[PDB]
């Protein structure tokens, strides 16, 4: 369901509770973060392959979003559905 | 003819008792216009002194309020300015001018030739 | 009526903002434009429209289709965009501009029209007349049209 | 395409045309002031207004405070040529901001062509100008030129933030109410604005900033321009028409002054406070005034005091009043043309609609009172722009109205001191020996708006006569952005009336301002003896004064009201025990984390009920927070709501008085078949209207008497929630300061970060509370009000059925062969009910707009939204972050995202 196919990733962060990773709208794993202190992130976001020793490696990516809340299950599914572009047929890989 | 304005006053007394300035107008009825008094001190800009309405009402600027009283005589067609309690900072040439609150030379305005005052 | 829009079928054209006022044709300088009738019974005739497809086999009109707008007056007249972005009926199908037809997901009986990313709407009052224009700066409501058979 | 085509500077010398010293009409002598003509018929005088009304010429605070909630007094303001230059530029910028909107562009044009009627003639064959509608422009050569004008913007009087339209009168005529119109003088300042509280937008903007927001001054000016517009067209509502309120009860306001004119101007829900019967009365009133102006024009055979032609002049007014002119030149008023015009002036030009155009945060109703005053400067573009106002595109200020958040945008807003004192006007509420009296003062504008029953008049009990002819009033459609677009595209922007040469008036123009009615200062500090703690007590008990001492939360309202160190909480006793405990330094952070969690948990609590129809969710803590209803456990509140319905939320039960409806009487037509059948159809059409009328009426009584109570409860819940956050913060901050320098150094503790977190929790809570309270208000409408209307309506249908059948049978001779088919029409029509649809009478209730808000909510939480648009990969979020694309990035040609 994954290899070389378009996947929908969603990560949500509740500083009082848990860090959660979703795949194709579904919850995969969660980890406790409440023991983490102040987090100060970068003034920029860098999309680039950093540290990859396979020289022929690459990735496809699309529709990147950053949200100021913790997305719930409902919002994540609706997000997943909305962005799937149901008006156009897809090939096995997820392309038009 | 045209618009003519002529001031008359001597302008010499040491600080400081009194003086009565005069402006004789021709070409127009004095009482049908807003008129002003303005002075230019040696090496300096114009300062608004006084103003008189057609209605006879008189408005005076920061300078010489409670000192000068602006007046008119319609038959004689002459604008009068009555100065009192004069000081050295009142020195300059006194023009009778054409507007309300006339601070400046404005195209279309008329002026006198000026009247000297040394106190 | 929320029936499928068909190619080669005669409709009258209406803007969402004046829903009871059909598009009509008016000539200005030896050439002919599209407006609506704001002078009550000025006896401008409702203009007759037909959508055409580059594909003979195509029957129903779909989201993102490329379209040619035609009218029957004396001969058949086809729609072009002027330099002022005002729509006009012309002689030659070759010069006809191919427009993209689409629709709003929440407005069931209405459609939108665009050229080169520039959407089609109604101009400001002029003559008085309100011209069909290709311009992107007007209120969103003015870009909604519907065809009535 | 700018409104003001010159950019003036206050020190520019007088040219006699658009820059001059001018005389406005006045009772006695008036000292000439420097003014600027920014547009045809529109002047600006950058001066504190002591000239308009020589009576009040002193800029100092009055002996007795005005009874408004906010006021500011500075006598030195606008005494400087620099401040004058800035006033001029600010006012100009606001004109340009308004003009740049479709709505504002119409309004400004309407005002310009709104030239005050020439009613000066006591001889009706001649047309003359009215003097007080002019000014005298003093030329450089000392002569003055008389010139007529529509609008003058002047600086404020002693109260800097009180803005109003002023105008001069006539010995007899009322120029603002007779359709003539009069030159309008607006006291305004662009150098100050109001602060206000907003909890409503959290639905679509969950990140909405904390604390006070600033009114966009452009809205404020627009508000006054609307009044000016009415006054110029002579359609203003009489100032003695006022919405009376009930002041006698402990929970009611001591008094409130608001006028139908103001209600009309605000638009939105405020304007729906005025019932149909009265809205009709006005429309007809001014229509006849317009008709009178038509007949005055028709009998005028010559013009006086101008070189312009009677032709040109009559045409000026034909274009102002939208007159129809026949082949002979006779004028009349088309009811269709008039309805359209009066509608634009009173339903299209409204504060509500301008807000929709400006896209700014603004009070949704006058009942959301200004809580503060602020010094601002809008002249620099880095501060405020024509297109964006304070909320500047492509910056943090563009999101969630941050540009208007006084704390986030704090460099643009400086808090001044409200001259209206602490508890200046209040009521005193005292509980009885629950040990002696514990009294608290309640601010007048913290009390309940309870409209007087004599505000809602209806003809519902008046019968009608149905007639072969009798015909149907139209649907009367609601105002919408697309209807406005209809007016817009049909609007004529070409012809502005010329500035004509007019005979010179006298040097001084004699006149006085229209008299305003004297209003009784309402009573102050009325005392009340009560047996039970009130909502005001429960809320007051949640407050504390700052200090070095450690406060503790208590679940006892009594304790909290009795001790300065004790703050009442509606949170659980568990929260109480935890927040109060002395906490070791090593456990401090984990302690805070737990408190933040517990806070968010308790305020986010929502109980779902499957038992009742219109209310799906309930927020149970509202009970102990406001002492809603009574008793103890929040399980009592959930229980009492489920059992008794929404009525338990109300402070007072409103009277909804719906009488026996006036029955129909049908005129018979002997031997005429076609007329007899039309009469039957008309009676049935008017019956459908009777249903719509009764529904409008109830909706109107509900907006005023019920939905306003719920809106207050709502505002108070936010106040409750903010108090709980302040208390918890104060306790945490006290604990931190108890530590040693060394202990502190190992605890990274940022109170601003903690505050930010609690403010987000309060927002989530308000989202729920908002939904709960909306459902509650609506439920009360559906269940407790509408049904009284439906009963009166069904009794009406029954009477009409009997009447109509009697009419058919009595007429069986004329109606022969049709008798059976008509019986069926009548029996089938009148055995149905016409269902009440709330979406029909008010804006916010459509089904789709619920989904709409949900989409907005997710879009407004996106701080980076990275898409490929046009030829570039960009950020579609309101922050508009910059994107740098490497040379080796590849974009799929088929889908470039
Ligand atoms: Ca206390
Ligand atoms: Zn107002």
């Amino acid at each position: 369901d994954y290899i070389n196919r378009w996947i929908f990733v969603t990560i949500t962060n509740n500083r009082l509770n848990n860090s959660k990773i979703y795949i194709n709208g579904r919850l995969i794993d969660q980890k406790p973060i409440s023991n983490l202190g102040n987090i100060h992130a970068s003034n920029n976001i860098m999309f680039k392959l950093d540290g990859c020793r396979d020289t022929h490696r690459y990735i496809w990516i699309k529709y990147f979003n950053l949200f100021d809340k913790e997305l719930n299950e409902k919002e994540i599914k609706d997000l997943y559905d909305n962005q799937s572009n149901s008006g156009i047929l897809k090939d096995f890989w997820g392309d038009y | 003819s045209q618009v003519q304005l002529v001031e008359s006053g001597g302008g010499l007394v040491q600080p400081g008792g009194s003086l009565r300035l005069s402006c004789a107008a021709s070409g127009f009825t004095l009482g049908s216009r807003y008129m002003s008094w303005v002075r230019q001190a040696p090496g300096e800009g114009f300062e608004w002194v006084s103003s008189i309405e057609p209605s006879g009402t008189a408005w005076d600027g920061d300078s010489a309020k409670g000192r000068f009283t602006t007046s008119r005589d319609d038959a004689k067609n002459t604008l009068y300015l009555q100065m009192s309690n004069l000081q050295p900072e009142d020195t300059g040439v006194y023009y009778c001018a054409t507007g309300y609150r006339t601070d400046t030379r404005i195209p279309g305005g008329s002026w006198g030739q000026g009247t000297q005052v040394t106190v | 009526n929320e029936e499928r829009l068909e190619y080669n079928k005669t409709y009258q054209l209406y803007n969402y903002v004046f829903s009871d006022k059909p598009i009509c044709e008016v000539k200005q300088n030896n050439n002919i434009y599209l407006t609506i009738n704001n002078t009550n019974n000025l006896n401008l005739q409702a203009s007759k429209f037909k959508l055409l497809s580059i594909n003979p086999n195509k029957q129903y009109v779909q989201k993102l289709d490329e379209v040619i707008i035609s009218v029957l007056d004396n001969m058949e007249k086809y729609i072009d965009i002027s330099e002022d972005n005002r729509l006009q009926l012309i002689d030659n199908k070759n010069n006809a501009k191919k427009m993209i037809i689409s629709n709003d997901i929440f407005i069931s009986n209405c459609l939108t029209l665009s050229y080169n990313g520039k959407y089609i709407c109604l101009s400001m009052k002029d003559e008085n007349h309100n011209w069909m224009i290709c311009n992107n700066d007007m209120s969103k409501y003015l870009y909604l049209w519907s065809f009535k058979p | 395409m700018p409104f003001v085509n010159k950019q003036f500077n206050y020190k520019d010398p007088v040219n006699g045309v658009d820059i001059a010293y001018i005389k406005i009409p006045n009772a006695g002598q008036m000292q000439p002031v420097k003014a600027f003509k920014i547009h045809n018929k529109i002047w600006v005088i950058p001066e504190r207004d002591t000239f308009t009304n020589p009576e009040e010429g002193d800029l100092n605070p009055p002996p007795e405070a005005k009874q408004v909630p906010v006021s500011y007094y500075d006598s030195t303001y606008l005494s400087t040529d620099n401040e004058k230059d800035n006033y001029l530029k600010g006012v100009t910028k606001l004109f340009e901001r308004i003009y740049s909107t479709d709505l504002g562009r119409m309004l400004l044009t309407s005002i310009v062509r709104g030239i005050p009627f020439w009613g000066g003639s006591t001889i009706d064959t001649e047309l003359k100008v009215i003097d007080t509608n002019c000014i005298n422009v003093i030329q450089p050569d000392g002569s003055y030129r008389s010139e007529e004008l529509n609008l003058v913007i002047i600086g404020p009087s002693a109260d800097i933030i009180q803005f109003e339209c002023k105008s001069f009168g006539h010995e007899v005529l009322n120029l603002t109410r007779n359709g003539y119109g009069s030159t309008q003088y607006i006291r305004f300042s662009p150098d100050f604005t109001f602060g206000f509280e907003e909890s409503l937008e959290v639905d679509t903007n969950p990140l909405l900033g904390a604390g006070k927001f600033a009114t966009d001054p452009a809205v404020t000016l627009a508000h006054q321009l609307i009044h000016a517009g009415h006054r110029l067209y002579g359609i203003a509502i009489n100032p003695n028409r006022v919405f009376k309120v009930n002041t006698n009860a402990y929970y009611e306001m001591s008094g409130l002054e608001v006028s139908f004119e103001e209600l009309r101007t605000f638009g939105g829900h405020d304007a729906k406070f005025i019932d149909s019967l009265q809205e009709n009365e006005f429309r007809l009133y001014y229509y006849n005034k317009f008709k009178d102006i038509a007949s005055t024009l028709n009998k005028a055979k010559s013009i006086v005091g101008t070189t312009a032609s009677l032709q040109y002049m009559k045409n000026v007014f034909k274009e102002k009043y939208l007159l129809s002119e026949d082949t002979s030149g006779k004028f009349s008023v088309d009811k269709l043309k008039f309805d359209k015009l009066y509608k634009m002036l009173t339903e299209i030009y409204t504060e509500d609609n301008f807000v929709k155009f400006f896209k700014v945060l603004n009070a949704k109703t006058f009942l959301n009172f200004d809580k503060a005053v602020f010094k601002i400067n809008i002249v620099p573009k880095v501060n405020y722009t024509i297109y964006d106002g304070f909320n500047l595109r492509n910056t943090n200020l563009a999101a969630n109205f941050n540009g208007q958040n006084t704390e986030i945008n704090n460099m643009n807003f400086t808090k001044l001191k409200n001259f209206t004192g602490l508890f200046e006007f209040y009521k005193l509420l005292c509980v009885r020996g629950i040990l002696n009296d514990l009294c608290i003062k309640v601010n007048n504008w913290d009390l309940f708006f309870s409209p007087s029953e004599d505000n809602f008049t209806n003809d519902l009990n008046k019968g009608e006569e149905i007639t072969s002819d009798t015909n149907i009033e139209a649907a009367e459609e609601n105002i919408s952005l697309d209807l406005i677009q209809q007016y817009y595209l049909t609007f004529n922007f070409d012809n502005e009336p010329e500035n004509i040469s007019i005979e010179n008036l006298s040097s001084d123009i004699i006149g006085q301002l229209e008299l305003m009615p004297n209003i009784e200062r309402f009573p102050n500090g009325k005392k009340y003896e009560l047996d039970k703690y009130t909502m005001f007590h429960y809320l007051r008990a949640q407050e504390f004064e700052h200090g070095k001492s450690r406060i503790a939360l208590t679940n006892s309202v009594n304790e909290a009201l009795l001790n300065p160190s004790r703050v009442y909480t509606f949170f659980s006793s568990d929260y109480v025990k935890k927040v109060n405990k002395a906490t070791e330094a090593a456990m401090f952070l984990g302690w805070v984390e737990q408190l933040v969690y517990d806070f968010t948990d308790e305020t986010s609590e929502v109980s779902t009920t499957d038992k009742i129809a219109d209310i799906t969710i309930i927020i149970p803590y509202i009970g102990p927070a406001l002492n809603i209803g009574n008793m103890l456990y929040k399980d009592d509140f959930v229980g009492a709501l489920i059992f008794s319905g929404a009525v338990i939320l109300l402070e007072f039960i409103p009277e909804i008085a719906i009488p026996v409806l006036g029955t129909f009487a049908l005129v018979s037509y002997i031997a005429n078949k076609v007329l007899t059948v039309q009469t039957i159809d008309n009676a049935l059409s008017k019956r459908n209207e009777k249903w719509d009328e009764v529904y409008k009426y109830i909706v109107t009584n509900w907006l005023a008497k019920v939905n306003t109570q719920i809106d207050l409860i709502r505002k108070k819940m936010k106040e409750a929630l903010e108090n709980q956050a302040e208390a918890t913060k104060a306790i945490i901050n006290y604990q931190y300061n108890q530590y040693t320098e060394e202990e502190k150094n190992n605890i990274n503790f940022n109170i601003d970060d903690l505050s930010s977190k609690l403010n987000e929790s309060i927002n989530k809570a308000m989202i729920n509370i908002n939904k709960f309270l909306n459902q509650c208000s609506v439920s009360y409408l559906m269940n407790s009000m509408i049904p009284y209307g439906v009963k009166r309506l069904e009794d009406f249908d029954a009477s009409l059925k009997d009447a109509l059948l009697k009419y058919i049978y009595d007429n069986r001779g004329t109606l022969i062969g049709q008798v059976d088919r008509l019986k069926d029409k009548v029996n089938n029509t009148l055995s149905t009910d016409i269902p009440f649809q709330l979406s029909k009478y008010v804006d916010n209730q459509r089904l789709l707009s619920t989904f709409t808000e949900y989409i907005k909510n997710i879009i407004n939480t996106s701080i980076l939204n990275l898409r490929y648009e046009s030829n570039h990969l960009i950020d579609l979020s309101r922050y508009a972050s910059k994107i740098n694309i490497g040379s080796k990035v590849n974009f799929d040609p088929i889908d470039k995202n």
